[PDB]
Parts: C-alpha cells; structure tokens; sequence
C-alpha cells in the first residue's frame, strides 16, 4: 500500500493519504497514528463481474465507488501531547489498538473512480504489486 | 417514425441476457412492436443470408444462426436504423471495446462473430427482413401505394390467374345472382393458380 | 390488482427472508386487526413490524392511513401508527417533534421492552422510549417503503388510488420495476436513483417471485409475486440501520 | 363489427413454434425430496437395479424444532420446516455419503443468493487436524433446498484471524473475492467457512443437565434420564450450556505453544496468544462476558404474553450475534 | 362500454352487524392479560377475579398432530380453542375441575 | 379484482370448515402447482377439492382451463382435471363416454385408494375407479362451481374474461349476489334459481367474510371476502350426493 504523507521527526503529522487495490483513505495522523476527520473511498470490486441490480447501471459510466465521510479517535491523552525527555494513554499499538476509536454517522456518497498505483508514487520500487481499475478488477 | 428489423443471436441468449438487452433498447427510446423467439433452420438462415452466398464466413456464419433460439424484434423510431446501428457499436467485438465501450456488442459479443446483435442496413434490407419474419406485420403504405407501382403488381398478379378466371365465368355464366359467381371464381382461383399446386388425397 | 397487501401473504413469502412472528401473535393479529380499523375510520390498516426488544416483550408495530393525496409533487400518505406488546390491545403511537427526534438518533441499541423507561442525554434531558421508538420507525418508514411501479394511478380530485388495469411490472427482477411509495405514479423516479448498493432484488423466475431487501436497514424486506400479482413489505429487527455499510459491500 | 370483420389469412408458417418456458431445473430439484423415488427399471431385464438401503444418521426432531421456533416467534417458517426436514432426511439418508450426524445450522443471507448449511459428521502456526477442534465438522452447503452439496473446505487460524477484522456482506457465488486491505487468504468459501466456525464455537448451546462430561473418552454424552425444565424457565441464561469447544483468539480450540529452547527462554519467548486460558466445555451462558453497561450476552424469548398458560416455550437470543437463537417447549430444544 | 359493476358506495362497516361485534370483540378478549379497569365516579382500581384451579390437556401439541394429519380446524383456531378452554376452566361462578375440547 | 384464487387463502378462510391439507401436502402442493401448470400449457391451474377414501391416501383433485367461451348460452369452459395421491406428482382424469358415465352414477360407498379398482356392476360389467372419480367430480361442478356475480364479462369473440373492474357483490349475505360458473353474464340467473333450500349463507359483516356452503352437497364450500375482493371454493369430503334434503329441513 502507498502510504503518502508529510513527516516530521520520523512520524506522520497532518494530512496523509493511504492507498490499496480498491481502497483509498485520507484524514489528519497525529503521531503516526489516525484521528481527526477523515475520508474513506473504495469501490464494490468484488462484484463487477455479476448482473446489475438495475439496469440503468449497466450501460452509466460512473462505477460502483463509494465516500464516507468518517471519523477516527484517539485517547484524549495519548498522543495530541509531544514526549518530554505523566497521567497519559499510551498509543494504540500494533497487533491490537486498545483505544481507538471509529465513527461514521453521515450517509456515503457518490465518487469517482480510483486506480490503485495513485501516480503520485507511480515509480514502484516494490517487487510485487497489483493494479487495479474499474474496466479491468484486481489484475494480478 | 421509422421501424427497423433487430435479432438476438444465441449467444447473447444462450447466457440469459435477452431481457437485459430488451430492458436496454426500451431504455433508450425504442419501442418493441413486436417480438418472437424462434428457431431458424439450416434452410431458413441460407435464405435468410442470401446477400453473402458463398462468403469465406457463410458456413461458420450459418452453422451459428441455428445452433439455438433467437430473437426477432422488430424496433420503431424517428431514426430507428440510424440510431439502432449506434447503439450496437461497431461490428468487431474487439474494435468495439477498445472503441466504444458500454455498447451491447462490447458488453454481451464475445468471440468476432458472435457479436450478439443483428441489424437491418438500409430501409430496403430493413423492409424486406420484415417481411421475411413477421409477414403479417402492416408497414411501408407509401412504397406500394404508387399508381405505377400499383399498375405494375396488378399486372403481375392478373394475367396468371384472374383473367383465365373472369374468363371462364362469363363463358359458363352461372346464377345471376352476384353470390354465386363470387363463389365460383373464388374456387377457380383457389383450384387454378401458378403459385400453389393441386393437392390431391 | 390487490386492494390490500395480505398478512398472511406476507409471512407466508418472507419466510426464508428471516421475517417471522409467533404463533400466538399471528392468531391475535388476525382477531385484532380488523377490530382497530374499524374502532377509527381507516380504510387500510395493516402490520408494519416487529421490533425487538431486551426483556422479550417485542413491540408489534401496525400503520394505517385513509386516503392518499398527491401534494408538493409527491404522495402524501397520512398515516397513523400504533403498537403493542401483544397481539391483542393495540395504543397510539404519538409522533414526536423535531429537536427530539434528532436526540433519539443519538440512542443506540437495542431499546428495552417496557414503555416506562426514560434515557438520559446531555444539561440533561429525559427521552421516553415510545418517543424513541416513533423515531425509529419513521425513520425506517421514510427510507424504504416499496411497492411495484405503476402500481397505483392519479385520479380525478387527484388522490392516489390503486391502478385496477395494472398489467404488471415488466422486468421485475430489476430495481426499474419497483418505487417508493412517495414517489408519484407518472414520475419515472424509482429505486434505481438511490445509491448503487443499498438494495438487493433475488428473483425465481419459474415461480415468478422477487424479494427485495434492503441493506441500509438489513431489516425490510418487501416480496412481489408476478403471477397472483401481489406485493407487501415487512420489517423485523430494532431500527437501527447500518451505518458501516461501506466496508461490508 | 369491424373486429368481426377484419380478414385474417392464417397461413402455415415456415418454422415450427418453439415454447417460452422458465427453466424449471431447480423446482424440480426442489420437488424431488418429497415421497420415495421408486427403483428405476433396468431395460435389458425387468428386475430392478442394484440399490442400497437408507443410512442411520442420528438427527434431531426437526419437525419438533421447527414447531418450537414457530412458537417462539423466530427462526425460519413453518412449511420451510418441512422442507428442510425432508432434505436433512435427503443427505442422511445417502449410502454414498456415510454420514454419522446432521443438524441443520442455519442460513446465511447474501446480495445473490443464500446459503443453507448442514453440519454433518461423518463415519507459523499450524492447524487443527481434520476432525479436531474446529475442524471437528464438515458443512455441506445448498444454495436452495433439494439443490447439489457443495463441500466446504477446513478452516485455518490464519482465516479466522484474518476474518475477526473485516465486516463484509455475502455475495452467493461462493468463488467471489472477499477483500483487498485486510487481504483475507482465501476466496468466499474461506470466509464462510471461517465465519461459521466462529458462529458455531459462539452460540451452540444446550439445556443444562442433558450432557455431561467423560474423560475417558473425551466426549460428552446425553443423560436420559434429564427432566425438562418447565417452559417460561427454560428462558433464563442458567438453563443453558455450551457444547463446542472455546475459539481462542491466536485461531484454533487448543492453543499452539512452540517448544521453548533448552536454553535462554526467560519465559518471553511466548506472545500474548500463545499464553492464553479460556472457558472449560459445558459452562453456562449466565458467565458469558457481558455486552457494555451492566447487559448479559443472551435476552430471553418467550411464547406467550401470559404467564397462565399452562404449557409455554421459552428461550434466548443472541446478543453479540444477531440471529442465534437457542429455544425449548417442553421436552423439544433447539438452536 | 362502462362494466357491470363499476363502483358501489357503502358504509365502512354495516350497521346491522352488533353481534359479529360482539364475537370477535369476546374472541379477541382470549389473548393476552386483562388490563385493570378503574372504576367509574373515583380513580381506585376494580380488583380481578381469583382464578379457579382446574385442569386441561395440551391444545397446542394435539392442535400441532391434527394440522400435521391434515384434519381437524386450523391451527390458528386450536389456539384459540386452548385461549377458550382457559377462560372455562378460570372462571368462579361454573366451578369445573376438569376441561376438554370435545 | 382477482384473476385467479390463491390456494394459501383458500386453505387459510376454509380451515374452520374441515377444508384442510397436511401440511407436508401443502408444502408438496406450493412446489408442484407450477410444474404441472407448465407441462400442460394451462393460463390457469388451481387445486379443486379433495376426496376421502377407504385409506389414508386421498384424492387431491386440481382443475384448469385454458379457454373459455360462450356456446349456445352457456360459458363452456374447457376444463382438464389432474388428480394426485400425494402433492408431488400429478396424473391426468380423461373424460367419460355416456354409456359408463350412466353406469358410474349408480356406484355410491366412499372409494378406495389404488385407482386401478374395478367396480362390477349388472352379465357384468367392469368398470374403473378413475372413471368414477371423474363422474363424482363431473356432478359437484355441473351442481356447484360457484362465482360472484359479474366477475366475468363478454369481450369481441364472445369469450368470457374476468372483470378487471369488479367493484364487488353489495348485499353478500344475499345468494342473489352469487351465480355458478357457467352462467352468461347477462343472463340472470343465480343461485337463488336453484332449490329453495340447498344454499346456507353465514356472513360475518364485522370481518366482512360470506360463507356459502352446499347442503345438497355437504362438502363443498365457497368463501368471499368483500374488504379486499377475494373468493374461492373448495369441495372436502366424500363426492356422494344427498338425496334426501327434504327431510333433513
């Protein structure tokens, strides 16, 4: 996954952007870590290859893509507060996040399209990679 | 307004996508007058096929048309053919996907021939398909309305038959009575014709 | 060509969809129904769902309405819901106002079965939960209310009222066949122009049967059978819809 | 009089007319569970073909368990009962398929079709060998009853893994793809393999006192002597009792540990997973972790909105997993 | 060409139907509890009867055999049948101690 | 309204009646209608009624038209019957020549169930069961077969067709408002032409349910709903006819 950002001191601060085969999110990091407003967008790959349920879809050309306008969460201590070299969450780590937190309370909207290698990182240095589109799925 | 002649080939039927493509061309202003699945034999689709006759494709092309049903439509517009031969696409499945996409060969045409569409060319090849497959479909009454072209299919029609009929009913001259003569020349008719034969038990 | 959608129609073909109710309260919808459209004067009075609750008493929840008009370019239907614990006794389901409809939508879970119970928000305020639970079926009603398109016809005095000549929808494995109730007849609005993945249509065609479901609220369900040509909706659940739909297409 | 006017020269068509009929393959496979197929006729000599007789799969009493779902208000329908009777009968019965057990699962709903499951018996981390822990059960899989079986493949801790971080609705194709982020190792069949073995570990349950525990062999047994509770008491959380086996988190029933070295272990060269304790077989659902605030895991059902009734039902459904359902009337239970 | 019957206008329910009414009014009356009643001319509530101590048979599960053997009345009316034989058998003023559905 | 009776209302508004089917049978009956509607080529196929017999294994008798038109003043409708001992497969009823449907009328005694039994009659003659069968079957429809009033009207072609704007019966508890099936719509005749007595009408005006059932023979009853315009009949029991009504009166 292309993951798109401007660090500071070897963390992500501010926004940052996420990129997978059919997924794409982007939000504010504090920390390294998700918080703040975010924005997720991935389309239905799974199903391009079945009849349409209406068959106004079948000859439209915008496809079946997906926008939440979500909302992640952090402790209100940890993180949001640089380390003093102290009453304070640790982060979330790893292989479990204790304290995140996830909200989504608007309906998803309309959006366009997306192709997996995001041209902003267009030069792969990773061996294996797939690509993606709407025309052709999950290539290889 | 204008009536073109349309098919579904097997392909796109044999897959179950004949309702799709008829919910698509109600979709996009068309009107389907009238509709019948049917399945063509070795001797109809030669007949049907008779501008190609020995085509490098004729034998492929024919031994497709009836390995199942299709579908005949006929599709009426203000710019029927002109607009049904758009929204086919072009005739190259694979010319038509890199060209034109969302068009139902690019969609359900797979495989060159089997593009899963068939289409009238011109209103002469759209009037006579017509005929060819719905022969009670009315259609074209200003084509044959012609005083000259009325002439001419009187003069076609009278000299094999009719004339050898009024011929004989005034010469055997039965009842007065208009009925009866009715009756006779329609039998003569009906018994006497170039087109039919004489069946016999 | 129904009048009425049929109760026992319904259950008998959202069976498999999961929409079931017990024995006891079906014998006692049965008795009660009739008895409470006529206590009022409407026409149409009919099971509109099964919400449930924590203690065990699920909250049957039925709707009527009398005449349907067309204003604001859009159907009216004036309707009037009631509940009750049981089949027998139905009481009124007041509607609620604004600001407290939009407190409700902060309650989630499922709400507890007795109607005396009060949650507490944030200064506090005191929501009862008949008032929560009125939110959640008018919410749930507004988003997804399905019947065949064409299926009714304007009128003179324009008042929507069935269409006796319907011929049937055409397609009807397709969500071009079906439309929300509000939507006026003429008007080619149906359920093909909401989002792209918030409906679901199965279709038998040797039976000539469709289901609809619905995956914003994975709780309506909605039957339409070509042949006897009859069609009902029913819901069964807590009226929560499910927000994170995104990530489950 | 114009319609009885009108000329109408019905002349012979050239082609013969062809019928347009739904298929009706699957109706028919439907219909084909009902009565007994008689033995086909061996044209060559009129004695019957080489036939074998049924099976002695040992099922429960589903038209029993049909009726008490249909009294508690939940589950499937009353003719679909039936029908899921007569196709358990259908599997049970097959000399082809040696089949030990079956019990109808339940139904996945999905966005093109639906999955009816029947679990049957029959007679780096690795993972549980077959007929071990989770792996215990083989699920036969209908799309629609009297339909074909289709297999499910075993599951794996890295799928239950993979599948505890993703919410993803069913398709019904059974080959489809499930995610590209949280890449799940497997296509649709995985998944759902994966997501019954969680459900099953999770919501199998039974009355109390009717199993009990034998270490000789390691199973547990019926008791027949167990007197059923009264019905409208059979809806406490008390009444009722695991019968599969915990789903630890690391992905399997009983915890891998990889032998520690003979030197230098410290007891760190184990993670959070491999040193992990879980609840023992056969422990009721009142100790089953609370819902967030002070909820219990199971709410209780009942058949009746009187407690004066003299015969009632009564059950629970669960919380963490909406459409489990565990129910009893009289001396018939299910789940 | 109008049909034969085009449309007719008639009240919401005939006013010659007081004892259908009244039947579905006592069949309904079968399910659930009795509500409290207070009482007319002050708010203090009219106390329910004390049950009798009788004894049935399962209505349900005989109800369940005969649909299952394609006889007998529905079974929709098997539970009412059961919701009847309770109010016989609770009733003080005719003290039975046994009661069956004949 | 309706254009065919539904077998689930029938068998749910007949039950107190007696007029009931195993269930497994209905189950069998909701899967094999369709087939056997698609392998004869009928618009119409509805379940008939359902005879006893001397075993468990009776007779479930389904009939369907596919024409129906008006000859020399009667709506000759060109019926096929179907007869089955369990719900799954259906057999066909072929008709009966004069001579033996004369000698079948004099066979009474509830059947039995294999219908390859061949009654001997007076030298003597052999005659089938299914023959029989199909004479008993033959009675209760000439003597029976019931429908609203104008809900069948005369198109060009002189076939009758249903009456799409059937507003429903005024006064149902009426037999006026009742006619049999093969009567001209605009003839007058109901079944109030009939015997005085042979007819007994129970109405419910709350539900708004009539109730017709033959006294001539017992076991065929006949429902009509008016709240949403529904009829249907069904005959269950033995197919002998009652001889002696007028003491019975």
């Amino acid at each position: 996954g292309c993951l798109r950002g401007e660090w500071k001191k070897g963390l992500l601060v501010g926004k940052g952007t996420y990129e997978q085969p059919a997924l794409r999110f982007e939000g504010e990091f504090v920390r390294g870590m998700p918080a703040g407003t975010a924005t997720y967008t991935l389309t239905g790959h799974r199903t391009l290859d079945m009849p349409c349920f209406a068959a106004q879809h079948i000859q439209a050309e915008e496809g079946p893509t997906l926008a939440l306008p979500c909302a992640y969460g952090i402790p209100p201590g940890s993180g949001d507060e640089p380390q003093l070299d102290t009453d304070k969450p640790p982060l979330p780590a790893h292989p479990k996040y204790e304290g995140l937190t996830f909200t989504a309370e608007q309906l998803p909207g309309a959006a366009p399209d997306t192709v997996f290698p995001p041209e902003e990182g267009k030069p792969v240095p990773i061996t294996a990679v797939p690509a993606f589109s709407v025309s052709t799925g999950l290539v290889a | 307004l204008e009536k073109t002649f349309a098919l579904i080939k097997p392909d796109a039927v044999r897959a179950g996508k004949a309702q799709e493509i008829m919910q698509l061309i109600e979709l996009n202003g068309f009107t389907i007058i009238a509709k019948q699945k049917l399945q063509l034999t070795r001797a109809r689709a030669e007949e049907f096929y008779g501008e190609h006759k020995g085509k490098e494709f004729f034998p492929k092309l024919v031994n497709f048309m009836t390995s199942g049903p299709i579908w005949a439509l006929v599709l009426a517009k203000p710019g029927a053919i002109l607009a049904w031969r758009a929204l086919m696409g072009p005739t190259n499945v694979f010319k038509a996907r890199a060209e034109q996409p969302k068009c139902l060969r690019a969609l359900y045409g797979t495989d060159g021939t089997q593009n899963a569409t068939h289409g009238s060319d011109s209103p002469i090849s759209a009037a006579r398909e017509i005929k060819f497959f719905f022969p009670t479909l009315s259609g074209d009454p200003t084509i044959y309305a012609e005083p000259t072209a009325a002439a001419e299919y009187i003069t076609k029609r009278i000299q094999p038959a009719l004339a050898k009929a009024l011929a004989a009913l005034a010469r055997e001259k039965p009842s007065a009575d208009k009925f009866e003569a009715i009756t006779f020349v329609a039998g003569y008719l009906l018994q006497n014709n170039p087109n039919k034969p004489k069946v016999l038990m | 060509v129904q009048l009425e959608p049929n109760i026992t129609l319904v259950l008998k073909h959202l069976a498999s969809c999961g929409a079931v109710v017990s024995a006891e309260q079906q014998a006692a919808l049965d008795h009660s129904i009739p008895i409470k459209r006529i206590e009022a004067g409407l026409r149409s009075l009919t099971l509109w769902g099964r919400l449930t609750t924590l203690n065990g008493k699920d909250y049957l929840v039925a709707e009527g309405y009398n005449v349907a008009s067309s204003k604001e370019g859009a159907a009216v239907y004036e309707t009037k819901y009631f509940y009750s614990q049981d089949g027998a006794r139905w009481s009124d389901l007041q509607p609620v106002d604004s600001e407290t409809a939009t407190r409700c939508a902060r309650i989630k879970g499922m709400l507890s079965g007795d109607p005396a119970k009060n949650y507490e928000l944030e200064l506090v305020f005191q929501i009862p939960e008949l008032a929560v639970l009125r939110c959640r079926v008018d919410a749930i009603a507004t988003a997804t209310s399905v019947i065949p398109t064409d299926s009714t016809i304007l009128n003179a005095a324009s008042q929507v009222v069935p269409n006796r000549l319907f011929a049937g929808a055409a397609y009807p494995e397709k969500l071009e066949s079906y439309q929300h109730r509000f939507s006026l007849p003429g008007s080619g609005v149906t359920l093909s122009q909401d989002l792209r993945g918030t409906w679901a249509v199965q279709y038998d065609a040797f039976k000539g049967v469709a289901q609809v479901r619905s995956l914003l609220f994975p709780g309506y369900f909605f039957y339409y059978a070509a042949n006897e040509l009859t069609w009902g909706s029913l819901y069964v659940g807590d009226g929560l819809r499910n927000n994170d739909l995104i990530f489950m297409l | 009089l114009v319609k009885k006017s009108t000329f109408d020269p019905k002349e012979s068509s050239p082609l013969v007319p062809i019928p347009v009929a739904p298929d009706a393959t699957q109706t028919q496979a439907a219909v084909s569970i009902f009565g007994d197929p008689e033995l086909p006729i061996n044209p060559a000599t009129g004695e019957p073909v080489p036939a074998d007789p049924p099976n002695e799969f040992e099922a429960e009493n589903m038209l029993g368990a049909a009726a008490v779902l249909d009294c508690l208000g939940v589950g499937l329908g009353r003719e679909l009962g039936v029908n899921i009777a007569l196709a358990a009968k259908r599997i049970g019965e097959d000399p082809k398929l040696a089949v030990r057990s079956v019990r109808f699962f339940g139904k996945f709903l999905g966005l093109y079709s639906d999955y009816f499951v029947f679990e049957v018996a029959f007679k780096e981390v690795p993972v549980e060998e077959p007929g071990k822990g989770a792996n215990k059960f083989t699920y036969l899989v209908c799309s629609s009853l009297g339909g074909p079986l289709t297999r499910l493949p075993d599951v794996t801790p890295a799928q239950v893994k993979a599948s505890r971080r993703i919410k993803k609705l069913l398709t019904g194709r059974l080959t489809s793809h499930v995610s590209t982020y949280p890449a799940f190792p497997g296509n649709e069949a995985n998944y759902l393999r994966a997501l019954i073995a969680r459900i099953s570990a999770a919501t199998v349950v039974a009355p109390s006192d009717l199993f009990s525990l034998n270490d000789e062999t390691g199973e547990l047994e019926r008791a027949e002597d167990w007197e059923p509770p009264a019905g409208r008491e059979m809806a406490a959380p008390t009444a009722w009792v695991h019968v599969r086996p915990h789903l630890k988190s690391q992905g399997r029933c009983e915890v891998h540990k990889r032998e520690l070295p003979e030197d230098a272990d410290e007891d760190e060269f184990y993670n959070e997973d491999e040193l992990e304790e879980g609840p023992d077989l056969l422990a009721a659902l009142e100790e089953d972790a609370q819902l967030p605030g002070e909820q219990a895991a199971w709410t209780p059902i009942y058949s009746s909105a009187s407690e004066a009734v003299k015969t009632q039902a009564g059950g629970l459904r669960s919380l963490v997993w909406p459409g489990a359902v565990c129910g009893g009337r009289g001396s018939e239970w299910t789940c | 060409s109008t049909p034969p019957a085009a449309n007719l206008s008639v009240p919401l329910v005939p006013a010659a139907s007081a004892a259908a009414a009244a039947a579905a009014v006592a069949k309904a009356s079968l399910f659930g509890d009795p509500e409290p009643v207070l009482d007319p001319e002050s708010g203090e509530p009219i106390d329910p009867d004390a049950p009798n101590e009788f004894e049935c048979e399962d209505v349900e599960g005989d109800g369940d055999l005969l649909d299952g053997l394609g006889v007998g009345l529905g079974r929709q009316e098997m539970y009412a049948a059961m919701l009847a034989v309770k109010r016989l058998g609770e009733d003080a003023k005719r003290g039975v101690s046994t009661v069956r559905f004949f």
